[PDB]
């Protein structure tokens, strides 16, 4: 019944900067101050930052500050570092032995534009023995997150046979990486010669291309 | 002092499932245990808590579908019924100082999948450059972990010794209904002839364990 509304869902700010994350409860939390804040990164459990609205968890840095009372709470992260790229959650405790998490907030570290380093990988002979060919294009360590990959096979633009995956923002250099996988049947792969990955990104003044010829090292 | 969840696995809908929280270095006569879950790509969701006396309390939506029990001085079970795809998630247990789910001690999580699809182990293929010199003083190497179910797979490099420059991507669900995952690392070109780079792949649900050495393909 009760709602915990966390805003904004996303925010971007530079190293040295500051962000404010808000949580609003439809009903006062227990004792007016039983509200905690968590940090979470991919594949890990959340880490406690704040409890009882404003008490700093042992081992969290001073630049995390909690404030508020009743139904309105704030987490302020100042002196932002690359390590602070993460998803943040509030957690309210309520009369009736109820805990409710806020919906979460993703904090991005805004850094200078950086071009991707692009690499291309032909399908392995091992894979070709089972009838499918995966061709992979890696875009390494770029900013901002947006990037476009266009595959070409003997200069035909590919559509509908590629899938992409993107890493969480790097906690040290604040970059992203992306992989694009082009899936072909072995039969299709062996009917064509020239395989190219073309990458569009703000760090590049025009799209960059990497290519290989099937069976030519 | 730590917690570790176990028992997360693939079952068909309606199959009862029991998870276990195994604790170490603190007493269940002093501390409570919270259960929390997180669906793929979604936020944290509180399930319930058991107190030192064994009394249990749950989220309003649980509706008696979940039960918690202390089964020994170091173990706590979460028993789940009427499971559907909505319950697919990673499940965490956490040490509770009180009834508030505010705590600095969590397990790593155990992954639950509710589906009628069958288990399948992945193939592991090299992502290899054509040459040691194809991209100057740095080379990218990788492993494509293809066609598995359910999640998760883990990947490390050189038995954990190599972490810098490693990017292990989120799994993607293919239209076939199987997952695929890639892991890559950037390394110095100048020693590719003699330095070994191995991706250590594990898909525990299928007992698949593969080490793949990756290097430039010869001409
Ligand atoms: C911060 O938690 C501590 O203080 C609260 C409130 O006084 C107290 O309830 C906690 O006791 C634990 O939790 C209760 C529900 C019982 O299970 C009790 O047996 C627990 O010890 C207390 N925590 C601790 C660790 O003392």
């Amino acid at each position: 019944e009760l709602d915990m509304t966390q805003t904004p869902s996303s925010v971007s700010a530079p190293v040295g900067g500051s962000v404010t994350i808000n949580c609003q409860s439809s009903q006062s939390v227990y004792g007016n101050n039983y509200l905690a804040w968590y940090q979470q990164k991919a594949g890990q459990p959340p880490k406690l930052l704040i409890y009882r609205a404003s008490t700093l968890a042992s081992g969290a840095p001073s630049r995390f500050k909690g404030s508020g009372s009743g139904t309105q709470f704030t987490l302020t992260i100042s002196d932002l570092e690359s390590d602070d790229a993460a998803t943040y959650y509030c957690l309210g405790y309520y009369n009736g032995v109820i805990n409710v998490f806020g919906g979460g907030t993703n904090v991005e570290i805004k850094r200078t534009v950086g071009a991707p380093s692009v690499f291309i990988f032909p399908p392995s002979d091992e894979q070709l023995k089972s009838g499918t060919a995966s061709v992979v294009c890696l875009l390494n360590n770029f900013y901002p997150r947006e990037a476009k990959v266009q595959w070409k096979v003997d200069n035909a633009l590919q559509s509908g046979n590629s899938q992409e995956s993107v890493t969480e923002q790097d906690s040290k250099d604040s970059t992203y990486s992306l992989s694009s996988t082009l899936t072909l049947s072995k039969a299709d792969y062996e009917k064509h010669k020239v395989y190219a990955c073309e990458v569009t990104h703000q760090g590049l003044s025009s799209p960059v291309t990497k290519s290989f010829n099937r069976g030519e090292c | 002092q730590s917690l570790e969840e176990s028992g997360g696995r693939l079952v068909t809908p309606g199959t009862p499932l029991t998870l276990t929280c195994t604790v170490s270095g603190f007493s269940l006569s002093t501390y409570n245990i919270h259960w929390v879950r997180q669906a793929p790509g979604k936020g944290l969701e509180w399930i319930g808590v058991i107190d030192t006396g064994g009394g249990t309390y749950f989220a309003s939506w649980a509706k008696g579908r979940f039960a918690i029990s202390k089964t020994s001085s170091t173990t706590v079970d979460l028993k789940m019924t009427s499971l559907t795809a909505a319950d697919t998630a990673t499940y965490f247990c956490a040490k509770g100082f009180d009834y508030s789910a505010s705590t600095n001690l969590w397990g790593p999580g155990t992954l639950v999948t509710i589906s009628s699809a069958s288990t399948k182990g992945p193939s592991v293929f090299p992502l290899a450059p054509s040459s040691k010199s194809t991209s100057g003083g740095t080379a990218a190497l990788g492993c494509l972990v293809k066609d598995y179910f359910p999640e998760p797979v883990t990947v490390s490099w050189n038995s954990g010794a190599l972490t810098s420059g490693v990017h292990t991507f989120p799994a993607v669900l293919q239209s076939s209904g199987l997952y695929s995952l890639s892991s890559v690392v950037t390394v110095p070109s100048s020693s590719l002839g003699t330095q070994t780079y191995i991706c250590n792949v594990n898909h525990k649900p299928s007992n698949t364990k593969v080490d793949r050495r990756v290097e430039p393909k010869s001409c």
